[PDB]
RNA sequence: UAAUGCGAUAAUACGCAUGACGGUUCAUUUUUGCCGUGUGUGGUCACGGUAAAACUUAAGAAUCGUCCA
RNA sequence: CGUUCUUCAACCAACGGAAUAAAGCUACGCUAGGGAUAACAGGCUUAUUCGCUCACAGAGUUUUAUCGACGAGCGCGGUUGGCACCUCGAUGUUGGAUCACCGCUUCCUGUAGCUGCAAACGGUUAUAAGGGUUAGACUGUUCGUCUGAUAAUGCGGUACGUGAUCUGAGUUCAAAGCGUCGUAAGACAGUUUGGUUUCUAUCUUUGUUAGCAUAAGUAUUACGGCGUUGUGUACAGUACGAAAGGAUUGUUGCACAAUUAAC
RNA sequence: GUUUUUACUAAUUAUAAAAAAGAAAAGCUUAACUGCAAUACAAACAAUUAAAGCAGGGGCAUUGUCGGCAAUAAUGCAUUGAAGAAAUA
RNA sequence: CCAAAGGCAAAGCAAACGGCAGCUGUAACUCUAACGGCUCUAAGGUAGCAAAAUUCCAUGGCAUUUAAAUGAUGUCCCGCAUGAAUGGUAUAACAACUUCUUAACUGUCUCUAUUCUGGAUUAGGCGAACUUUAAAUGCUUGUGCAGAUGCAGGCUAGCUAACAAGGGACGAAGAGAC
RNA sequence: UAAUGUGCACCAAACAACCAGGAGGUGGGCUUGGAAGCAGCCAUCCUUUGAAGAAAGCGUAAUAGCUCUGCUUUUUGUGUAACAUUACACUACACGCAGAAAAUAAAAGCCGAAGCUCGCUUGUUCAGUUAAAUAU
RNA sequence: UAAGUCAGACGCAAAGCUACAAGGUUUCGCGUCAAAAGGAAAAAAGUCCGCCAGCGAGGCUAAGGUACAUAAA
RNA sequence: AAUAAAUAAGUUUAAUACCUUUUGCAGCAUGGACCAGCGAUUAAAUGCCGGUAAUUAGCAAAGUUAAACUAACGAAAAAUA
């Protein structure tokens, strides 16, 4: 009756792969995954059970995976498997939907991975084959992915946007504000495009309905419109501008900068603009990051507005501009905590924006050098130590840009900023 | 102990300690072995890596029009769909039902594992590379049926399940690898012609 | 087996069971051989034993 | 392996214990002259396999007769090798008998069928175990104890040897 | 545990008095046998138990005897 | 008149106790079921029975010639038992008539030793299964007792051989008597007188014969069947032996009996 | 049932129960109660077994124990009948 | 012999239904007990007959009958468990009753043979029945729901029937009566 | 019983066999009609010493005699109810027999299932989070 | 599942009863059969190996085998 | 148990019907000569437990039948004033 003496112990750990009886569980399983390295457990245990549908929706993935690290670099893990996913698609390069290409290649461009040439051409002619049968039953999201997918990846196919267009114009009526929007971002992207009848399609079917584009959409619109028609043929800039006077104080800040460096180019800027936006830019200035403070001095340079003592925008600017480069926020976090050996990811900016903001800086009449706490002293004296460290990218060309920027700011004694 | 019902004991056991658990906290508060607890990985030694094989086979073209085959003096060994057979022109094979191909279609079969002749003999091992059969599909067929029954004397058991197993038919047209024998030279046309479509 | 040598039913031939023959016993001493090895390796993973066991992967247990 | 529970462990109620007389390996005590009991006993009664301790000697002679095996003697054949034995060896001879029948067996009469209870005594039975020492002798010289244990060989069922003290 | 223990008036103020010899009662698991479970052509197998039974040499403790070598 | 609480009692001892109570016969019997279950035969078991070996104590008294034991082991499946495995939509009882096949643990007819073997008549062991193994009085018998002869009148297996070949005296249906038991119906497991025994052979086995299938005659050899028996007498009152008594031996001679073959 | 004393430590159908325990001796007593009860042993069910604790009235002590007896056997459902008391009609 | 338990009747009735003992001592040597003692009951079986149509030991002992007698007749006798109108003992005649013996006769038998009539058997005509899971259906030992035409080993080689016998097909007939 | 092996014991002669004596006190004492070595008891001592027991056995009414424990040459592994292993025997397939053959493999290897495996066939088990244009 | 089942059998290992008999009987531990085809031992319910969805002239093994019957030294 | 799987067509190998009833049946246990037709959990009322719907049900026609429901502890404070 009793064979074993004893509590039981505990149960033996067993290496185990998928069986197929669970084969319906592999799109469960990924979407569980929180992490690279269980996504890879995920993948290898189901080998023998994967089809098309699973490797799109696993490179879909990895942009959920990364989003969780912005303002670093991709992670290894992240590199490696994608590295992997890659071949699985090659294997099944003739068997994918036109939906599930779009989510690969979404998720591939999101992770900035180059797919290869010959691939591309591969899945562009999935997309188009058939006289383009398949475009027919892509949804409004399919057809966003298509458009923003291939064109993150460089594809410089005339034929294949050209026949793409084609297929996708009768149903530009009946698309939502924001997918509109993104057709438009390409059209602007690609040169071939810039005056054919789709082009003009898109405008047309955008206006009717603007209420509906959501803050970030609105502001690449209004960007695109400009560059496409700068003579309002269709009432569009027209329409766009309206609808930024009345709603300015709700939008997002990185937005408002956006469109009112727009204005600016359209030359409708006014001095009452640009005092309105000044309070609102020196609040949230941290909010912006390098590419939006660029855009923030251009505009505000160009409007015309002066540092005022109440709101000294352009001391502020600099400021935020030195931490960026800087990356200060993460020493000083490690500070409060007392653990100061605390790893530091970054995502150094390259040499050509550090370029541009030293001359808009230079350009817009503030010294830097002569005065013991000058407003444009501390952005100079965090290029100068970071250039230290990179003086192997620096060359005889970005030497003199910056000299002519330094000269012009009042720095030419070949000696570091006082700060 | 002596009755059959079954004990409520462990039952009780676990009303006690939850309990106990639900309103008395606990002293410790970490345990080693968890926090310790490594990645989980696949396995603990290098993957086997696989052994490759040639291609068991594959569509070159297609059949235009009625053709005639003569006999020729050498032969050879392939193997395909889980069996190996011995060869020769104009010879008919039956095999397991084969996917991707159509009648009037000529196929190629890579596996080759002997080519022989009247004058020489090579060996692969396992596979003899840069040596290759060329076949014409000839038929996709149903079997005869085959009457699958099952029965027990005594106890009321009887089953009947009729079947029709699926086929393919070959006819073997070309075998290259080896010349033949000095004299034994096919000086004439033996074969169809072949449209090419599949360019690589 | 059956030792039994009485009784209706010829379990064995007459005269009981049957001396093993050389290959039987040659079989006998491979099993036991396989037995003896196996205790021997399990002797050998207990003297090279980590400090830290190793974690693997499982997806029942990584769904629950 | 001993087969109990966590309870039994901690809490048994067999306070006092005995070894089973089947497995005991005590050396059984010298023969008395008790009278023979009138009370039936279980068949296990009359048998015991164990073997001997590994210390077991003459205890009172020079010589001596052992059993090499275990076994089941009856009153009668012990009355037949003790009329051999005083026989073979002489009047002056000293002889240690240390066995004794005292365990009953029944038996049925022919034409009964089975069960309507136990039988009724029928004779008595000793078990023997192996390496037992069955008789010793003093008072004579080796070559007559041979010659009793060939002498009794062919009345026993079981494998006899010679035991000497030194 | 000498604020001990024992005593024949036995009560405890008095009697014997903690050493030394002799005889009794209580470590390489002492290591062999034996027993239990699993496996088994009935043993060229494995592990455990004996503070249940037989079996070794000590050292110490508790009385007891004693003009003491 | 009804309800609740506090309590008890009777038969339930076949003691989970209820249809209030409450014994028998059937051989004049009937129906529904079981080889789940007995009687005959088979099977398993071998206590018992029987046989052999060891044991050589004890009688005989030199001999283990012959008789023979305590005790132990092994074998047989024929004695008395145990079990309930096959058959209850059926496996005919005891003995005999008729006709058989086999084993050897040998009664007679053989062969070779020992002997408390002079001869004759015996005793015992080893080996040998071809032939033979009688006619009657009593009894339903098997068995048993007895009578006149005989070389001798062996044992066992075969569904304790044999009823689709015969017999029916016993046993075992319906009638009746006596004795004993029961109040009685009745019972005996005691005894006595009487009391129905069916079947045209389809398959296999066996004895004969014809037709059909490779012309007829003579046919060595091989293969198969059968089984070469028994008593008396003469060779001799010789060998042997005090006497009495009384032989051995034979491809023997003669007469007779059984069996077989014909006439 | 409960208190006190000590030259005692037994016996049962059977039995290695028990020393802050029992037996005997001396004194007072009726808890061999009324109404309830957490949680367990066992067990097909019916029933059967142990029991902390709460309220009332008591006994011996003077703040402890008593809901019969060292323990393990001395028994019988429902129905029907009968008695004491109480509530209706 | 009418006690007990019943029935009937005039408080009595047995040719109504029924019953009818045991222990122990004793005569010349022995044996036996004519003759004593005790207990109990309603009464304690009298005459007659008796190895029976009644007897367990049993085929009792003796005589006759035969060469040979579990037989028959006679006889001895407390007879397991005989017995007097559920009658006891005898009895001339009578009996398709049961038992034993004598004379004669015979195929009942030693021991069978021949033959007549009818059937069988041969030929023409006429024309049933029991039975049938399917069959192209050998022996022997082993095996097994424990006795095999059909399973395993060792054997078996012209073909289909007729006339004849009755070992096996746990042969057929009737849902075993014991 | 047989066969093999181990343990133990013994070319200073083990084992088998031929060649000579087995004497005297002594025929010990006793019993006895006889006893010397053998009907039966006590005793089992002494000497010669080349051996010898107050003769082991067969017998003689006692005798005598043979040969036996022990003796010199001569030629000459043995013994062992001690142990272990293997294989046999102690008497009926009572219809009729387990094939043929057989004085050498637990070997590198191989055979062997509806088990495992390879090829083919049938049934069963929705989400969309990214914006990376340097335009005046 | 308010279903069916309440006739069990043998092998190895123990104990009671029988005669330390029975293919006997009563309990108990494991396994197999019942309800289980396939392979080995002669046929082979209970022993040894091993659990059949179907087809195929592919391959490796288990128990057991490797001069003939009969695949392999 | 008269078939199966194969074959060079000569042959070779595998192979003891079915039902019922049983611990176990090729069974020397039960039933059937063969063919055609007929031949056995059906209907009503009520109750219980699942599934699928209506969103109370039936009459009547501004009013009546049937069912169902009907007090348990009024326990929260989340104000960067
Ligand atoms: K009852
Ligand atoms: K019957
Ligand atoms: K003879
Ligand atoms: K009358
Ligand atoms: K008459
Ligand atoms: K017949
Ligand atoms: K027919
Ligand atoms: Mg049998
Ligand atoms: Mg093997
Ligand atoms: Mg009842
Ligand atoms: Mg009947
Ligand atoms: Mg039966
Ligand atoms: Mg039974
Ligand atoms: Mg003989
Ligand atoms: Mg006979
Ligand atoms: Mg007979
Ligand atoms: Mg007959
Ligand atoms: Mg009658
Ligand atoms: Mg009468
Ligand atoms: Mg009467
Ligand atoms: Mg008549
Ligand atoms: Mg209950
Ligand atoms: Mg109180
Ligand atoms: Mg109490
Ligand atoms: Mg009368
Ligand atoms: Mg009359
Ligand atoms: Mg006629
Ligand atoms: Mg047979
Ligand atoms: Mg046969
Ligand atoms: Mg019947
Ligand atoms: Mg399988
Ligand atoms: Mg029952
Ligand atoms: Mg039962
Ligand atoms: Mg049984
Ligand atoms: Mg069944
Ligand atoms: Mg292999
Ligand atoms: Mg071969
Ligand atoms: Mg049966
Ligand atoms: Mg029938």
């Amino acid at each position: 009756t009793i064979f074993n003496t004893g509590v039981p112990g505990p149960r033996p750990e067993v290496a185990q792969k998928l069986s197929t009886e669970y084969q319906g569980h592999i799109l469960r399983m990924i979407s569980l995954a929180e992490s690279a390295s269980e996504l890879d457990e995920v993948l290898w245990s189901s080998k023998k059970h994967l089809r098309p549908v699973h490797i799109a929706r696993s490179c879909l993935k990895l942009e959920y995976l990364r989003t969780k690290e912005k303002g670093r670099e991709v992670s290894e893990p992240i590199k490696n498997l994608a590295s992997e996913l890659e071949n699985y698609v090659e294997l099944y390069s003739t068997k994918f939907t036109i939906g599930q290409v779009s989510q690969l290649v979404r998720g591939l461009s999101s992770i900035r991975r180059n797919i290869q040439p010959d691939l591309l051409l591969k899945l562009a002619a999935v997309v188009v084959a058939d006289d383009g049968r398949q475009v027919q039953l892509a949804n409004e999201m399919d057809c966003r992915d298509l458009f923003f997918g291939f064109f993150s990846q460089g594809f410089d196919n005339e034929l294949f946007w050209k026949r793409l267009s084609e297929s996708v114009l009768p149903r530009l009526p009946y698309f939502n504000a924001d997918v509109v929007s993104t057709v438009l971002r390409v059209v602007s992207g690609l040169r071939f495009l810039h005056n054919t009848e789709f082009a003009h399609a898109t405008m047309t079917a955008l206006v009717p309905k603007v209420g509906d584009l959501s803050p970030a959409r609105l502001a690449d619109a209004f960007f695109s419109a400009s560059l496409l028609d700068p003579t309002d043929v269709s009432g569009l800039n027209a329409k766009l501008e309206e609808r930024f006077l009345r709603e300015f104080t709700s939008f997002p800040i990185k937005d408002t900068v956006t469109m009112f460096q727009t204005v600016t180019v359209r030359r409708h800027s006014t001095p009452e603009l640009a005092a309105q936006v000044a309070p609102l830019v020196a609040a949230q200035a941290h909010q912006l990051p390098v590419r939006h403070l660029r855009r923030a001095l251009e505009g505000m340079v160009t409007a015309g507005w002066k540092d005022t003592a109440e709101i000294p925008l352009y001391a502020i600017l600099a400021k935020q501009a030195a931490r960026l480069v800087l990356g200060k926020q993460s020493a000083a976090t490690s500070a409060i905590l007392g653990k100061h050996v605390d790893n530091q990811g970054y995502q150094r900016t390259p040499v050509q924006l550090l370029r541009q903001l030293a001359r808009i800086f230079a350009n817009t009449g503030l010294k830097a050098g002569p005065g013991a706490n000058q407003p444009l002293a501390p952005y100079f004296a965090a290029l100068q130590r970071e250039l230290e460290g990179r003086l192997a990218e620096l060359d005889e060309q970005v030497t003199d840009d910056f000299a002519e920027s330094f000269k012009k700011v009042g720095i030419a004694e070949g000696a570091r900023v006082q700060i | 102990v002596r009755t059959k019902l079954p004990s409520k004991r462990p039952f009780l056991q676990t009303a006690s300690h939850l309990a106990v658990n639900s309103l008395v906290p606990s002293v410790r508060t970490n345990r080693w072995a968890d926090l310790i607890k490594g990645p989980a990985v696949r396995s603990c030694i290098p993957e086997i890596p696989e052994v490759p094989k040639p291609s068991e086979y594959t569509t070159i073209g297609t059949i235009e029009g009625p053709y005639t085959l003569n006999l020729e003096r050498v032969f050879g060994v392939v193997e395909l769909a889980g069996s190996q057979y011995k060869v020769t022109p104009d010879d008919v094979i039956f095999t397991n039902l084969l996917h991707g191909i159509e009648v009037n279609e000529v196929v190629m079969l890579e596996r080759v594992m002997l080519l022989g002749s009247r004058s020489n003999t090579i060996i692969g091992r396992p596979y003899i590379p840069g040596a290759c059969v060329l076949a014409a599909v000839e038929e996709h067929f149903l079997d005869g049926t085959v009457h699958v029954f099952k029965r027990k004397k005594r106890k009321r058991y009887r089953r009947y399940k009729p079947t029709r197993p699926m086929m393919t038919t070959l006819r073997i047209l070309k075998v290259l690898g080896i010349d033949p024998a000095p004299g034994d030279e096919l000086g004439i046309p033996s074969g169809p012609v072949i449209k090419i479509t599949n360019t690589e | 087996v059956v030792f039994k040598t009485t009784g209706g039913k010829a379990w064995n031939p007459p005269g009981g069971l049957k001396p093993l023959t050389n290959t039987q016993k040659r079989s006998r001493k491979e099993n036991l051989q396989i037995l003896l090895r196996n205790l021997s390796v399990l002797k050998l993973a207990a003297e090279n034993q980590p400090e830290v066991t190793v974690n693997l992967f499982s997806p029942l247990k990584f769904m629950h | 392996f001993r087969r109990r529970t966590w309870p039994a462990v901690c809490g048994s109620l067999h306070i006092w214990k005995k070894m089973p007389w089947r497995i005991d390996q005590a050396p059984p005590p010298m023969p008395d002259s008790k009278p023979l009991t009138r009370l039936r006993a279980k068949r296990y009664e009359g048998i015991k396999k164990v073997v001997m301790p590994n210390s077991t000697q003459l205890q009172f002679g020079l010589y001596g007769i052992r059993s090499m095996e275990s076994a089941r003697l009856k009153d009668n054949t012990l009355e037949a090798i003790r009329r051999t034995i005083r026989r073979k060896i002489k009047k002056t001879g000293r002889l240690w008998i240390m066995i004794r029948a005292t365990v009953p067996m029944t038996k049925k009469p022919l034409g009964i069928r089975m069960g309507k209870g136990k039988g009724s005594i029928d004779h008595y039975v000793t078990p023997i175990r192996p390496g037992q020492i069955l008789y010793e002798f003093d008072r004579i010289s080796r070559p007559i104890a041979l010659q009793a244990l060939r002498a009794i060989q062919p009345k026993l069922p079981c494998r006899l040897g010679l035991v000497e003290w030194s």
